[PDB]
RNA sequence: GCUACCUAAGAACAGCUAAAAGAGCACACCCGUCUAUGUAGCAAAAUAGUGGGAAGAUUUAUAGGUAGAGGCGACAAACCUA
RNA sequence: GCCUGUUUACCAAAAACAUCACCUCUAGCAUCACCAGUAUUAGAGGCACCGCCU
RNA sequence: UUAAUUUAUUAAUGCAAACACCUGCAUUAAAAAUUUCGGUUGGGGCG
């Protein structure tokens, strides 16, 4: 195994690659809608209530 | 005065040898401060008219600030020793 | 190039290792004690 | 170390003496100050920055000639040798002293605004408000300490009670007295900003010298960091 | 004696109204010490109608002692705080005279060694807006930490933006909204954005209306929503 | 007593060219670019040639100072008795 | 690399270090350094002579 | 060094203590100090 290299991946948080991947895709699919989608995503999560 | 309590127990060294001490003897808590006690006061015999404590043969409690800085270096007070309150009862019996 | 370190001076080598400078201080006059204990033959330089 | 200040001398002289070098060193003999050593050999000539110092047995204004103006080595501001009565004593030269020129040294507040001349020396309260001044005291009779250097000149911003507002050259203001005494006019060698060393050879005359490792601190220089809150932790350096 | 001081304030630049309404100003205060009050005020820079109009707005200066009065003014000068500068400070907050020197002391500390503010930046700061002497520490290296790390902001854009001025949840309102929006992005190690980010200006000084419509381009029920949510959330936090 | 830096008070710098020079060529002097030799060597860093500076931020004698987590450092992790 | 200079005594003399120039930050002050000085000053850091455009 | 543990020491403050100076106790810094670098696997990885 090699111990040393020139460079290392920047060791990006599992949740942050997410918001990256989705930025990079989510972002052309829906254009001007992505960021509300995106602070929706990122706010609370609106739950109902099945009796 | 600082007050200060070994951390570590010392071995009881007996009666007439001395405690041998090691490096963790030397480790202390400090108990009190004493100059964080409450203030308490001096008893005083006055000798003097003095405005606000007393006229004369008196036993006052003053401050000790006061007790030790005015009163007793001009002779206003004089302490309330046995022998000061005994000649000062004789002062008052005799008027 | 290295090896001659000392350069002979008598003033500075009395005035670094003398008597006199022994003596000037607590430290000094504990190697003059030693070099005693010792028996050593020169005390001071 | 065997360091014993040059600065011994007790009597006030014209004469120039000799000083001794520092190095930029303690009287421990270890480096205090760094990049100091070397330089041209100077002579120390004693200024008096008590401008109203009446001589010996007198009192009140006096006069003094200026004898001669002269580069110092321990200044940026050149120094005049003035003489008056039966001494001598170096002052700072103001801009434009020459010699030859007369020189007034009065502790006198007039009721109203004294005539304020180039070089000569009055109490903060004697001048008009908004005077050029220099050589300033921090309290009567101190001595000056304020604008000393070459081409320096403070404004007399205000005068209330006994109290003036001075603007120092570092524009700060400073509360001084009235019955302090100050010059009026800049400093002389009002030029030594515009001169060009040139060379590391006219520093190394003028007694500066190259040095590093100026810190002694572990690590050596360390510019200040701004410590993270834990919140912020999170986005201290947030990789690219 | 009424006369000495009539004749003072007569010098001084002070005109027989603004003497006359100060002299009714007057709270049982002594001559002298409202002629030595006046006298550390122009001392200060400060001119005579902006005295009077001060001791007018805040009487309670007239009370106070001449030592501590002649302190806090010698504080300030050296803080660079006088001449115009002072003017509007003695608008905004005019107790910074009465406030303990220990108070100014801490939070200019706190601006120049916990938050690397030069002595220039400092002065910027307590001449524009004086709020933030009354704001308590902590609060005030939170907010400054959240413009530097997690908004990316220097200290030259902070001064030049007031940004200490504005509140603590209204900044973290706007920018938390611009964040998840995408719209803001924390500068990356290097300093560098994807895109570039909305200025401050545009982030905090404009109003709601122009915020959502320009750098956020939402809806207002929605940054309503947004808020109370972030609300709720600074709630669990605690 | 080496070496790094500094203090005090000293000293040296031909000749030519140029004119008051961190100037040119180049001795003394200081250094150590390149090559060869040497490699238990003449030498625990030298020799020969070649080369850089050579009136300067120069070189150098004398005495003094700074001491080990310290000093000193035109930062080479350099030097502080191989 | 502006330059002359400095450096790894004993494998590196260099583009490295310094350097005049410039910028930034800190300091309103005396009797042991800075300094027998005082903002045209002093200390620290960066940068690199200089000059022209953005 | 945003590894762990400390702040003895200085610098600030605060509280007591003596009526500028100083002692004790706290807090925050600066400066530092002490100590550690688990194991098995993986040559072109990002575990
Ligand atoms: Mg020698
Ligand atoms: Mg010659
Ligand atoms: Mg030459
Ligand atoms: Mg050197
Ligand atoms: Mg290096
Ligand atoms: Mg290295
Ligand atoms: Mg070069
Ligand atoms: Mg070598
Ligand atoms: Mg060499
Ligand atoms: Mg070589």
């Amino acid at each position: 195994y090699k111990k040393k290299w020139a460079a290392t991946e920047p060791k990006f948080p599992a949740v942050r690659l997410a918001l990256q991947n989705f930025d990079m895709t989510y972002s052309v699919q829906f254009g001007d809608l992505w960021p509300s989608i995106r602070v929706s995503l990122l706010s609370e999560q609106k739950y109902g209530a099945l009796v | 005065t600082v007050i200060v309590e070994r951390w570590w127990k010392v071995p009881l060294a007996g009666e007439g040898r001395k405690p041998r001490l090691h490096r963790r003897h030397r480790v202390y808590k400090l108990v009190e401060d004493t100059k964080h006690r409450p203030k308490e006061n001096l008893e005083l015999i006055l000798t003097q008219s003095v405005e606000n404590v007393g006229v004369r043969g008196d036993l006052v409690s003053v401050k000790k600030s006061l007790g030790r800085n005015r009163l007793l270096p001009q002779g206003l007070a004089v302490y309330a020793s046995p022998e000061n309150k005994k000649l000062f009862e004789e002062e008052k019996l005799l008027r | 190039a290295r090896g001659n370190e000392y350069q002979p001076s008598n003033i500075k080598r009395k005035n670094k290792h003398g008597w006199v400078r022994r003596l000037s201080t607590p430290a000094g006059v504990q190697v003059i004690l030693r070099r005693m204990l010792k028996g050593r033959k020169s005390l001071s330089h | 170390a065997n360091f014993v200040s040059w600065k011994s001398r007790t009597k006030y002289t014209i004469t120039p003496v000799k000083m001794r070098k520092s190095g930029g060193r303690d009287h421990t003999g270890r480096i205090r100050v760094h990049g100091i050593g070397g330089g041209h050999k100077q002579r120390y000539r004693m200024i008096d920055f008590l401008r109203f110092r009446p001589e010996e047995t007198k009192s009140g204004p006096f006069e003094e000639k200026v004898i001669q103006v002269r580069y110092d080595p321990c200044r940026s501001a050149d120094i005049a040798l003035v003489a008056g009565g039966s001494r001598k004593r170096w002052i700072i030269a103001t801009e434009n002293m020459q010699a030859g020129d007369t020189i007034l040294n009065s502790n006198h507040i007039g009721r109203m605004a004294v005539a304020a001349r180039e070089g000569d020396a009055h109490p903060l309260g004697a001048l008009p408000v908004g005077t050029l001044i220099n050589n300033v005291e921090s309290e009567p009779g101190r001595g000056a300490q304020y604008i000393r250097a070459a081409g320096t000149c403070g404004v007399l911003l205000r005068k209330v009670n006994g109290t003036a507002i001075i603007q120092l050259p570092s524009k700060r203001q400073m509360q001084v007295l009235e019955t302090c005494v100050a010059t009026v006019g800049r400093v002389s060698n009002v030029d030594h900003n515009k001169r060009v060393i040139g060379k590391a050879g006219r520093n190394r005359w003028l007694g500066k010298r190259p040095n590093s490792g100026r810190w002694h601190r572990k690590g050596g220089w360390a510019g200040r960091k701004i410590r993270p809150l834990p919140p912020m932790k999170s986005y201290v350096k947030l990789p690219s | 004696e009424l006369e000495r001081v009539m004749s003072s304030l007569l010098d001084m630049g002070f005109s027989n109204a603004h003497i006359n309404e100060l002299l009714s100003v007057r709270r049982g205060a002594s001559l002298q010490q409202l002629l030595d009050i006046i006298s550390e005020f122009i001392l200060l820079g400060l001119n005579p109608e902006p005295v009077c109009v001060v001791l007018k707005k805040s009487p309670q200066l007239l009370k106070l002692p001449i030592m501590q009065m002649r302190k806090r003014s010698s504080y300030l000068q050296k803080l660079g705080l006088g001449e115009g500068k002072l003017k509007r400070v003695l608008y905004c907050c005019p107790e910074i005279f009465t406030m303990r020197q220990q108070d100014i002391n801490d939070t200019v500390r706190l601006l120049k060694e916990k938050c690397l503010f030069t002595v220039q930046q400092v002065t910027k700061i307590l001449h524009s807006c004086p709020s933030v002497l009354r704001e308590d520490l902590g609060q005030l290296e939170y907010k400054f930490q959240y413009a530097y790390f997690r908004m990316g902001i220097k200290h030259p854009d902070i001064v030049k933006s007031e940004y200490l001025q504005y509140s603590l949840t209204k900044i973290k309102q706007r920018h938390i909204y611009l964040e998840r929006l995408g719209r803001y992005q924390t500068p990356d190690k290097k300093g560098q954005t994807q895109i570039p980010n909305p200025l401050l200006k545009d982030i905090l000084r404009v109003s709601e209306a122009e915020f959502l419509a320009r750098t956020a381009c939402t809806s207002v029920e929605e940054f309503q929503v947004f808020k109370k949510l972030l609300a709720r959330e600074e709630e669990e936090s605690e």
